[PDB]
RNA sequence: ACGGGGAAUCAGGGUUCGAUUCCGGAGAGGGAGCCUGAGAAACGGCUACCACAUCCAAGGAAGGCAGCAGGCGCGCAAAUUACCCACUCCCGACCCGGGGAGGUAGUGACGAAAAAUAACAAUACAGGACUCUUUCGAGGCCCUGUAAUUGGAAUGAGUCCACUUUAAAUCCUUUAACGAGGAUCCAUUGGAGGGCAAGUCUGGUGCCAGCAGCCGCGGUAAUUCCAGCUCCAAUAGCGUAUAU
């Protein structure tokens, strides 16, 4: 029932990927969440889905209609050579480590009270 | 002197106020306003006498 | 600093003399007539209004064959023009100082809901719009004072979901009907 | 203008220049004399502490007793007398309870019946005194 | 009195403001001196003195929030001891690290834009354009308004999932499910002698209490006080003070 359409489409050379600006009809039903269009775009462009990567979607005001971003890869190293780590996580391919901002920096300055090879003594 | 400090508010009688249905706010008030002040009009000799006046 | 706009200008003037009663009864007359909620819009409609006058007088002032008045003048006739303010007949800069504040509250949505037999009142007109039924142009307008264009006049209907038009019942009717074979079965 | 010249600019400016001090509302407001003789100092409010309730006779056929307090202010030191506005509350106002003061309106002018009172109270014990006399909040004890 | 680009207000002239995100300058408690470097008289660099203040084992040592938060003080007067480097960029030996620059949230009736608090129908009615009737009345080809009269029709506030959103969220938008007849899911703020929109209403008070920007009202029938009723203005805003 969801109908996808193609606009602004451009390859790129120098990234080794495919970009389009994707727009979705859901008439009278949510916006399509973006597991789902990486598949239907799969069926589109004849390739696999986990190389999809698809965001900024934000429908129109009174439904129907919401536009999206999409990248298309040439292969799976590139879409982990140059990509926000961010959106891989996404897909559970990347996990950022799980210390907070602000205790990476008492442990910054707490190393800096002390010179030489204990300075990873302090830390924890 | 100053003894005689808010003796009229304090010896004025209570009057429990009466409970009225609400007006009707918003545009709504505007469409009672407009209906009984050019549609609803009665054309009489004499001063129009106010709204509010009553003798 | 910071990345912002902080642009923001006021849409109305309050009149001078706030209690002329002449003054008093023609601003009531447009609210009642064309269903307005209060002074303020009554008073934007003249403000919107005051700019074009006196952005049309400006140019009055400069001689004709003026690069300036020349470009500058069609292309106020343009916006008047598309709006349906103004006949495309009469498109010359002096016919625009004998254009008075009604003939932009006809152009008011609310308004054009009314004047297409959409709507039983212009009062029904106005909560047809706050509650998201019609459509310009497959999109769905929950403003009145969307002032329609002359081109998007002929393509304002019902939206695909409402009741009053070809979608599902609301809640009431779907609450009336629930109890209504519910208490028969 | 008397004088027309085409570069009498200097004799023109340098004349406004002076007879503006003539002018009784600009004088007062471009001469520290009246920005120093005003106890707030030109602020909108000020904060003091009453310390008496004293009341002040009107002056004209209209006769009464108006209900005032002495304040001084905490900014300045200064002892002003202000006007407890509405009626009956003056039982609200005790001795040392620290108080919004207003001005009246007239900007540095007695009001018409008060004779010699600039000053209104408009909060009490951080409460506002129309609370009080509307009965939307009452004073903590 | 930091200057300017500018801001407020205006017919034409002007008047007033510009601490404040852009440019330029100045300064890091007060003065002074200087090291290093291409660039500093640097203060999240040193050295003094002055002021203030911390730790001490009393020998000494150490300090600079007019950075982001936060506290005290001062006042009429001003927010979280939050999240993040994803965006914008900057720095480095650098695609990789860091950035309270910055971004995102919280508080926020500073202010600005949009915009709910009902719509419709029937019935009794109060009338209006039409025909008859010298009136009276009549039907309604057509309506207009009013009435805790009745009637089902429409939605959002809220609850609430899913998605989207995002660095992760939140908000908006999207989708479902519940969600209104005194649709109690109840609009206030001021005023009603004049200026100035709006009661010679009722009760109380009696030059008292009080009102009132101004003129004024009140000393026993107050259109001005205290209240009730009604009405008026603006409407999620309105009143007061002060500068202009």
């Amino acid at each position: 029932t969801v109908t996808i359409r193609t606009r602004k489409f451009m390859t790129n050379r120098l990234l080794q990927r495919k970009q389009m600006v994707i727009d979705v009809l859901h008439p009278g039903k949510a916006t399509v969440p973006k597991t789902e269009i990486r598949e239907k775009l799969a069926k589109m462009y004849k390739t696999t889905p986990d190389v999809i990567f698809v965001f900024g979607f934000r429908t129109h005001f009174g439904g129907g209609k919401t536009t999206g971003f999409g990248m298309i890869y040439d292969s799976l190293d590139y879409a982990k050579k140059n990509e926000p780590k961010h959106r891989l996580a996404r897909h559970g391919l990347y996990e950022k480590k799980k210390t907070s901002r602000k205790q990476r920096k008492e442990r910054k300055n707490r190393m800096k009270k002390v010179r030489g090879t204990a300075k990873a003594n302090v830390g924890a | 002197s100053l003894a005689r400090v808010g003796k009229v508010r304090g010896q004025t009688l209570k009057v429990a106020k009466q409970e009225k249905k609400k007006k009707r706010t918003g545009r709504a008030k505007r469409r009672m306003q407009y209906n009984r002040r050019f549609v609803n009009v009665v054309p009489t000799f004499g001063k129009k006498k106010g709204p509010n006046a009553n003798s | 600093p910071v990345a912002r706009s902080w642009v923001c200008r006021k849409t109305y003037v309050t009149p001078r003399r706030p209690f002329e009663k002449s003054r008093l009864d023609q601003e009531l007359k447009l609210i009642g007539e064309y269903g307005l909620r209060n002074k303020r819009e009554v008073w934007r409609v003249k403000f919107t209004l005051a700019k074009i006058r006196k952005a049309a007088r400006e140019l009055l002032t400069l001689d004709e064959k003026d690069p300036r008045r020349l470009f500058e003048g069609n292309a106020l006739l343009r916006r008047l023009v598309r709006i349906g303010v103004l006949d495309e007949g009469k498109m010359k800069l002096d016919y625009i100082l004998g254009l008075k504040i009604e003939d932009f509250l006809e152009r008011r949505l609310q308004t054009q809901v009314f004047k297409l037999g959409l709507a039983k009142s212009i009062h029904h007109a106005r909560v047809l719009i706050r509650q998201r039924h019609i459509r310009v142009r497959k999109q769905v307008v929950n403003i009145p004072s969307f002032i329609v264009r002359l081109d998007s006049q002929k393509h304002i209907d019902f939206s695909l979901r409402s009741p009053y038009g070809g979608g599902r019942p609301g809640r009431v009717k779907r609450k009336n009907a629930k109890k209504g074979q519910g208490g028969a079965g | 203008g008397k004088c027309r010249g085409l570069r009498t600019a200097r004799k023109l400016r340098s004349h406004r220049r002076d007879q503006k001090w003539h002018d009784k509302q600009y004088k007062k407001a471009h001469l520290g004399t009246a920005l120093k003789a005003n106890p707030f100092g030109g602020a909108s409010h000020a904060k003091g502490i009453v310390l008496e309730k004293v009341g002040v006779e009107a002056k004209q056929p209209n006769s009464a007793i108006r209900k005032c307090v002495r304040v001084q202010l905490i900014k300045n030191g200064k002892k002003i007398t202000a006007f407890v506005p509405n009626d009956g509350c003056l039982n609200f106002i005790e001795e040392n309870d620290e108080v919004l003061v207003a001005g009246f309106g007239r900007k540095g002018h007695a009001v018409g019946d008060i004779p010699g009172v600039r000053f209104k109270v408009v909060k009490v014990a951080n409460v506002s005194l129309l609370a009080l006399y509307k009965g939307k909040k009452e004073r903590p004890r």
